[PDB]
């Protein structure tokens, strides 16, 4: 789950 | 009186006007930029509602105490565990405040007829969100507050169900600590109702069994092609 990767060390 | 450790929950809890207004203006948006002939389902609008929520949630977990502790891996695996109980109970507690007999109050700050929405949901919704609605009149039968909100939200995040995770003392540790916390606050608060805690902590199964036959529902409803497709919810179905 890319997204919620993204989501969680987005800057 | 309130155990410090509710109170640091409390401090991580979103502002939900701004989370609202947020959802709110993304929508509007959208729909302005539908043509006549671009109508969406109803189902859809949901589908797109509960998208937003979604993304809310996951910025609250990330910011929130103890959460943010762990590595990123371990909080993806929670949040793909709870993402469902999440916006039912987050629905749940939306009609305990703020919910009037015979209407449904939506994350937007719509409020919407249970006889429109039951003509349009179908009978799979129609089920669920009854038993949704009578764990609402039980909460709100036992005063349901939001420093018992706030505990079980912890409660569903930090799930001992969930497994592979790095750090599991810290989740569990985190399970035993809010429960000793609730089970504080409610003898305090409520020193009356012997039964609160109990029914608190009973509807977090009757949670999860409305949450994960919700998801298995939208599961279907993808696999049909009914989904508005590519944004979080579809994510969290698939992982
Ligand atoms: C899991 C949900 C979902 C429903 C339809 C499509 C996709 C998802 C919810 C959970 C709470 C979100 O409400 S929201 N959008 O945040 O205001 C959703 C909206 C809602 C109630 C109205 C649905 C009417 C459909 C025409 C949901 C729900 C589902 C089951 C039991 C209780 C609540």
């Amino acid at each position: 789950n890319a997204l919620l990767r993204y989501l969680l060390d987005k800057d | 009186s309130i155990p410090h450790l509710i109170l640091e929950l409390l401090k991580c809890e979103p502002d939900e006007p701004q989370v609202q207004a947020k959802i709110m203006a993304y929508l509007q948006q959208e729909q302005a930029n539908r043509s006549k002939h671009e109508k969406l389902s109803t189902f859809g609008l949901m589908c797109k509602m509960a998208d937003q929520t979604l993304f809310s949630i996951v910025e609250w977990a990330r910011s929130s105490i103890f959460f943010r502790e762990l590595k990123v891996d371990d909080q993806m695996k929670l949040l793909q565990n709870c993402w469902s109980e999440l916006l039912i109970l987050d629905h749940i507690y939306r009609q305990v405040v703020h919910g009037k007999e015979g209407s449904i109050f939506l994350v937007t700050g719509q409020q919407v007829d249970y006889s429109i929405i039951a003509s349009q949901a179908g009978a799979t919704l129609n089920n669920l969100m009854s038993h949704a609605q009578e764990l609402v009149a039980k909460l709100r039968s036992l005063q349901f507050d939001q420093r018992e909100f706030v505990c079980l939200k912890f409660l569903v995040l930090f799930s001992l169900d969930v497994k592979n995770l790095e750090n599991f003392q810290l989740v569990e540790g985190v399970q035993e600590q809010v429960n000793a916390a609730l089970l504080d606050y409610t003898m305090c608060n409520y020193p009356q109702q012997t039964e609160k805690f109990g029914q608190l902590l009973l509807r977090l199964p009757e949670i999860r069994a409305i949450s994960m036959q919700a998801e298995e529902y939208l599961y279907y409803k993808h696999l049909n092609g009914d989904v508005p497709y590519n944004n979080l919810l579809i994510e969290m179905l698939h992982a």
